[PDB]
RNA sequence: UAAUUGGAAUGAGUACAAUGUAAAUACCUUAACGAGGAACAAUUGGAGGGCAAGUCUGGUGCCAGCAGCCGCGGUAAUUCCAG
């Protein structure tokens, strides 16, 4: 369990900059809120059909 | 635990029944309401509303003559004391 | 008279009481 | 004295009861006294 | 005084009800009401259902 | 299984636990405990900045003595050595903290139940030698059903026990017994000796650190009810008025105290109960600085203008449009020309003619406000704003008890940033004396009894009434014989019960209802369950647990068990039809096959013919009907049966006759009188007939 | 008998206030200077309404008539019928109900005969379209107003049916500090004994006006013709703006006169509407006593309601200071921050108000 | 199986003393005390019936059903299916 959701955040902010360095160095090799989601799906849409 | 939201079963002629038994609780992790079985018609006197009650699973082994099936759970304690140490008098029921 | 109430009143009080049971086990 | 003192009711707080034997007390006499009871019957099945 | 005023009216209250728990009760609170008990032709004027 | 997962757009199985036991263990283990936090949401209404002195009551058996208890923690909060303490005390004990203790009176109920209905934590002492006497017991009883404060037991007369071992059976059984009565868990303090005069420093530290960490829940009637404790009394009348009336005057008397609770208004005029004096009303109504300030705030208050030798209060023992509308000598014509500068009974207000409207409205653009690269940039912005007024209530916690605990949470801070706006003139209005502002109420027609007879030994607490409490209808309550007491209660017999704020005897009647049909009454009370009764008296609210107890007068107790019947109320009216079953019996005198002639039961033919058709039965259970007055004798009656009747047979024609609600009411006036135990009210029956000598 | 109104001025309103609180009044001096001095015969109508949902009010009239003691019981309700006196329509009857309709001890079902429109009560159609949403909007959810006959003045013959079966606690707290923003604009002409044509004409007047602004309007075209349409003729027309987001609903109402041209009539609330939107914000004037009140009864807490100084007139003044001299409630009035505006917001410190009457 | 009876026994506890222990406490010892149901008062669940001038529901009489802490009086009142 490398990443999780921590009590405090800012206790393990040192931690969580140090972890974000390895995540990304591992992962690096494929690089090489759903309610606020929903509204800009929505947004999308509505203007696609305005401009239609 | 739980929270009588109301007494079903009161207007049931026929004392110690099963439609008389069952006091209505909503649930307080989930908000879902369900039906349960208060043992001992004389204890429907201990519960009153909005009480706090610990629910159980009811799970009887064979059904009676007049049982209803769907009544899942039975109460235990209420307002943190155990309804057959109240329906003894043994302890007596905080408010 | 009250004849008349007695026994209207008592046909009430089933005729109500007859729903409010099967209400009950419909639900 | 007048200082109150605990009933023997509100001391055990035992309510309601249902009526006991006395031979529940001890039980070994109510081994004795199942197996006296049940050496009679041993004498009315077979002899 | 002023309470004790209360209280007097009160006091002269609790006898009549004190004089009340005394004394033989209705002929109507009773039960098994038999017709030499409660007064002759009193049943029509009581009316109950 | 192998497609089941890959519907999902992350890979299903690739997420997984290491170990299938631990999960599964710990989940069902902390789930169990957080179910445990849960509990059903309220509200708290008292101030964040000025909290009241939480008021802590010590009660206990008066032998053991508590009055050296309370000044061996004074003189270890505040480290001055107090003496015959006596009234209500107020002490600073830490930064923000400063309790009120309150030494009970042992010997009268009658303030026992007034204390449990205000005590925010009570203290009982219970002797370690005598274990639990009545008083204790009896105390803990009528606090549970009034709402149940904050119990911090502790245990006198540790020190005489001869042995160790002994001893420690005796604690374990009191702290046995103890949980039983509170919650399983909390354990009283025991203190070994009082040679000093005090405690050991040590016990009395302990005892002190668990107090001040108590956090005491809110109860239900303390949030609904504006309540105080009467610090200092003090009559304002002229002495020329007492000596040309002489001594018959109801005096004018001012009194002082921390308010609590609820925000009692300050418009004068809201009437407001003294336990166990009577309904009274307020007059005048003033704030002054409170004697016991914390060091935090005196800090704020020094800071603002660029006391340590006093740590604790013992006053009884010894050392614009709006303000053009709210004045009533303006006129409503003058009310809006000094603002620019008509009946309500018509529903539609007062326009102007369609003459001068029609050419007003010719064009809407005046209310066109009110209805729903750059320039793209411009038209996807307008659309925006529209979609979130089309759709904004729609679109705007993880447990459902900690969302709907933000319904009071958020409710809290809009009053806060509401009386912030206020706060120097109109908030003190709109506030009307928030709970801990030290007020001068002052009232009128207080008795002459009551300055009279007073000492400061017993408190005196108010109870802001409510609308709904001041009337006095007949009330549908429920209760049980408490089942510590072994008499059962009586149908018309009269019990001293405290509903709400105030003490009282009246004449309850215990109905028990035959299957719903209708309030039948019974003579006594089932002994073992709830019945349903009534009684005249006050009013309150519906779910107001009160607790009935039988004779308070401390002269007449005896060993028994005071506490006799407690119980909340259902509904209230005015008026309950309440019926008392009675049964006309008679006699067959000639009977036939299935038809009967029954003598003695009607007394004429004509009171005969006002029951024809009347569902007769008997006592073997055949049923039959009544149909002709017979003649030649005044009072027979043709009937006929099912079945034939016996001579030896007795018929009973059920039959219901309604009955009322004796409509006494006494409340108990317990410090008005002299003696202030032995408040002698109405007797028992039973008590009458041994007086009057009957049978 | 303690505290004391003077004048005629407002006497449902007074009644009402007086209910709730269960404080006494006492209302002396009701047209005294009149050559019939005294109260009219629909104002004892109604205090005959008051005594039959609440047992125990005790209510006096001195002989002069111009004097009236009232005592106020608990409400209790039920189910019955009112008889309405042909001087005032049924409407203006069931406006008081409204207010203690959430508190009484069972349900109102409470049957109204009469005539059902007038000039200066309020019509059906408004009552259903404008008080029952703002009743809504604080927590009164199962409440309703059926319509059985249509009457129209002189004769009426009319019948309404108030439901209420939501009983409530109190109202909740409201907090409106925006003007809500109108979506639709939605009106019910309504005709009886008379050409259909007529209601057709109406519609097509209020449509030429309203076509300037850009909005979805739809006016339901209701005839009533038969023994349902009533013993008089006569028509009306009732128009609603209401807002879908919030739920607010702003409306104004007349109905046809002896001579009048329905074209006109059909133009002329149109106006009406536009003009009462003008001088709105959150409510109307006509719905605004109906929401005074309820911040006031809601529980002991500050409500928010933004309001306009266009509603605020001498009418808007009797009616708080009719609430000071029962409740003692002062309504507290802060300018907003909207420069391009003078709306207030009306915060109200509600009187802590429960159910006497309800069972549990 | 017993509705009168009969003497024996024992520690639960209380407690000199010695023992124990760093000192205490308990245990192991052991003077004096300490058992008849009305104690020195076994529990926690379960199977089954019965009762009222009770209530309710249905019914082609008097029955069938649900059930019954509630009856008529009475709570210093009742000894009551001994409870």
């Amino acid at each position: 369990g490398t990443y999780r959701k921590r009590f405090n955040e800012k206790a393990r902010s040192g931690h969580m900059a140090k972890l974000k360095e390895l995540k990304r160095i591992r992962n690096k090799q494929f690089t090489r809120s759903k309610v606020s989601r929903l509204k800009k799906k929505r947004l999308d849409k509505f203007i696609e059909h305005q401009l239609k | 635990k739980g929270i009588v939201l109301e007494k079903l079963g009161i207007e049931s002629k026929q004392p110690n029944s099963a439609i008389r038994k069952c006091v209505r609780v909503q649930l307080i992790k989930n908000g879902k309401k369900v039906t349960a079985f208060v043992p001992n018609d004389g204890c429907l006197n201990f519960v009153d509303e909005n009480d706090e009650v610990l629910l159980a699973g009811f799970g009887r082994k064979g059904k009676a003559k007049g049982d209803i099936p769907g009544v899942r759970f039975k109460v235990v304690k209420v307002s943190g004391v155990s309804l057959l140490a109240l329906w003894k008098e043994k302890k007596e029921k905080p408010r | 008279f009250e004849a008349r109430q007695r026994i209207e009143e008592k046909n009430k009080e089933s005729s109500d009481y007859h729903a409010k049971m099967a209400h009950i086990v419909n639900t | 004295d007048g200082k109150r003192a605990i009933n023997y009711q509100i001391l055990k707080n035992k309510g309601l009861t249902p009526k006991r034997n006395k031979d529940n007390r001890n039980s070994r006499v109510k081994k004795r006294k199942k197996y006296q009871k049940a050496q009679k019957k041993l004498k009315s099945v077979r002899a | 005084s002023s309470f004790e005023k209360q209280q007097i009216e009160i006091r002269k209250q609790i006898e009549q009800l004190e004089n009340e728990a005394v004394a033989e009760k209705k002929w109507s609170l009773k039960g098994e009401v038999k017709a030499k008990d409660r007064p002759e032709d009193a049943l029509l004027t009581e009316e109950l259902e | 299984a192998k497609k089941k997962l890959h519907t999902q757009g992350h890979n299903a199985k690739a997420f997984a636990v290491a170990a299938p036991g631990k999960m599964a263990r710990t989940m069902q283990r902390s789930s169990d405990v957080n179910e445990r936090k849960l509990h059903v949401p309220m509200v708290d209404r008292t101030p964040e900045d000025d909290p009241p002195p939480f008021i802590v009551a010590v009660v206990g058996p008066p032998g053991t003595g508590k009055t050296t208890l309370i000044r061996s923690l004074v003189r270890r909060m505040t480290k001055s050595t107090l003496n015959d303490i006596q009234g209500p005390i107020t002490v600073v004990s830490g930064k923000h903290r400063r309790l009120t203790f309150l030494e009970c009176p042992a010997d009268d109920l009658n303030a026992m139940i007034d204390i449990a209905k205000i005590a925010d934590l009570v203290l009982l002492l219970i002797d370690g030698n005598f274990g639990f006497e009545m008083e204790t017991m009896e105390f803990l009883n009528i606090a549970q059903h009034h709402g149940m404060p904050r119990v911090l037991g502790v245990a006198t007369h540790l020190d005489l026990f001869k042995s160790q071992s002994t001893l420690r059976a005796s604690k374990k059984r009191l702290k046995h017994r103890f949980w039983t009565e509170v919650y399983q868990g909390a354990k009283l303090f025991y203190l070994s000796g009082v040679i000093n005069g005090r405690y050991p420093d040590r016990e009395i530290l302990n005892l002190s650190r668990f107090i001040s960490v108590m956090k005491f829940r809110p109860l239900k009637w303390r949030n609904e009810h504006p309540y105080m404790l009467a610090d200092r009394f003090t009559d304002l009348t002229h002495p020329e008025l007492i000596e040309t009336q002489g001594l018959q005057i109801d005096r004018k008397v001012a009194i002082y105290g921390y308010l609590h609770g609820t925000p009692l208004p300050s418009a004068p005029g809201t009437r407001v109960h003294i336990a166990g004096v009577g309904d009274f009303s307020v007059a005048q109504i003033e704030k002054l600085p409170d004697p016991c300030p914390t060091p935090f705030y005196q800090q704020k208050l020094d800071d603002f203008e660029r006391d340590k030798d006093k740590l604790i209060y013992a006053p009884m023992s010894d050392v614009n449009i709006g303000k053009l509308i709210y004045m009533d000598n303006i006129s409503p014509e003058e009310c809006i020309r000094r603002w620019r500068g008509v009946d309500l009974e018509k529903f539609v207000p007062y326009f102007d003619t369609f003459e001068k409207l029609a050419k007003k409205w010719k064009s809407v653009d005046a209310i066109k406000e009110r209805f729903l690269r750059e320039m793209n940039a411009a038209k996807k912005e307008k659309l925006r704003a529209q979609f979130e007024i089309e759709e904004g209530e729609n679109f705007k916690y993880d447990t459902w008890y900690e969302l709907q605990k933000a319904k009071i949470s958020k409710q809290l801070e809009i009053n806060n940033i509401e009386y912030q706006e206020m706060t120097p003139e109109q908030r003190q209005r709109i506030e009307g004396f928030k709970a801990g502002s030290y007020v001068r109420i002052v009232f009128e027609k207080v008795p002459m009894e009551f300055v009279k007879n007073f000492n400061p030994k017993f408190p005196i607490v108010m109870g802001g009434l409510l609308p709904t409490e001041i009337k006095f209808g007949i009330v549908k309550a429920r209760l049980r014989r408490h089942r510590w007491h072994k008499k059962i209660l009586k149908t018309n017999d009269p019990l001293v019960l405290s509903l709400g704020w105030r003490r009282f005897q009246t004449l309850p009647i215990y109905t028990t209802t035959d299957s719903r049909t209708r309030t039948r009454m019974l003579k006594y009370t089932p002994e073992h369950t709830y019945c349903n009764a009534a009684f005249y008296g006050p009013l309150c609210s519906p779910n107001t647990p009160f607790c009935g107890v039988q004779i308070v007068a401390n002269s007449d107790t005896g060993n028994g068990f005071r506490i006799a019947a407690t119980g909340i109320v259902e509904e209230i009216d005015v008026n309950i039809e309440i019926v008392k079953k009675l049964k006309l019996v008679g006699f067959p005198y000639k009977i036939f096959k299935n038809t009967a002639f029954i003598k003695d039961m009607f007394s004429s033919a004509m009171e005969v013919a006002r029951f024809e058709g009347a569902q007769i039965k008997t006592v073997s259970g055949i049923r039959g009907e009544i149909k002709r007055a017979l003649s030649k004798p005044e009072g027979h009656y043709r009937a006929a049966f099912e079945d034939k009747i016996l001579m030896s047979d007795i018929v009973i024609l059920r039959s219901w006759y309604p009955v009322r609600v004796k409509k006494f009411y006494n409340p108990v006036t317990s410090l008005l009188l002299k003696e202030k135990t032995e408040w002698k009210g109405l007797r028992l029956t039973g008590q009458i007939r041994a007086a009057m000598n009957l049978e | 008998k303690y505290t004391t109104f003077q004048g005629s001025q407002n006497f449902r309103l007074r009644i009402v206030l007086a209910t709730l609180s269960g404080k006494p009044i006492k209302i002396e001096k009701i047209r005294s200077g009149d050559l019939n001095p005294g109260l009219k015969d629909y104002e004892v109508s109604f205090l005959r309404l008051i005594e039959s949902v609440t047992n125990g009010s005790v209510i006096e009239i001195s002989y002069t008539g111009t004097t009236v003691i009232y005592r106020p019981g608990i409400i209790v309700g039920g189910a019955s019928t009112h008889i309405c006196p042909s001087s005032k329509p049924v409407g203006y009857f069931v406006e008081p109900m409204l207010y203690l309709a959430p508190f009484s001890k069972k349900k109102f079902s409470i049957l109204f005969k009469g005539i059902t429109a007038s000039h200066n009560d309020a019509g059906i159609e408004a009552i259903k379209w404008g008080l029952m949403p703002v009743m809504e909007k604080f927590g009164v959810r199962e409440c309703a107003l059926h319509t059985l006959k249509r009457g129209s003045p002189p004769l009426g013959g009319g019948e309404v049916h108030l439901v209420v079966d939501s009983l409530i606690a109190q109202p909740i707290t409201m907090h409106e500090i925006d003007r809500p923003i109108i979506s639709s604009i939605t009106g019910v002409a309504y005709s009886t004994r008379v050409s259909p044509s007529l209601v057709n004409r109406m519609i097509d007047g209020a449509k030429k006006v309203l076509k300037n602004l850009q909005c979805e309007v739809n006016i339901t075209a209701d005839v009533w013709r038969g023994e349902n349409s009533g013993k008089s003729p006569g028509w009306g027309i009732t128009l609603v703006a209401q807002s879908k987001q919030k739920g607010w609903s702003y409306f104004a109402e007349d109905i046809g006169d002896a001579g009048s041209i329905p074209e006109e009539l059909g133009e002329k609330v149109a106006c009406q509407l536009l003009e009462e939107i003008s001088k709105s914000a959150a409510v109307g004037r006509n719905q605004l006593p109906l929401a005074i009140v309820y911040m006031v009864i809601g529980k002991e807490d500050i409500g928010r309601l933004r309001i306009n100084k266009e509603q605020i007139d001498e009418r808007f003044i009797i009616l708080l200071r009719d609430i000071k001299k029962i409740f003692n409630t002062e309504v507290f009035l802060k300018p907003v921050d909207e420069a391009d505006n003078e709306d207030m917001i009306a915060t109200i410190k509600g009187i802590g108000f429960t159910n006497t009457s309800k069972k549990i």
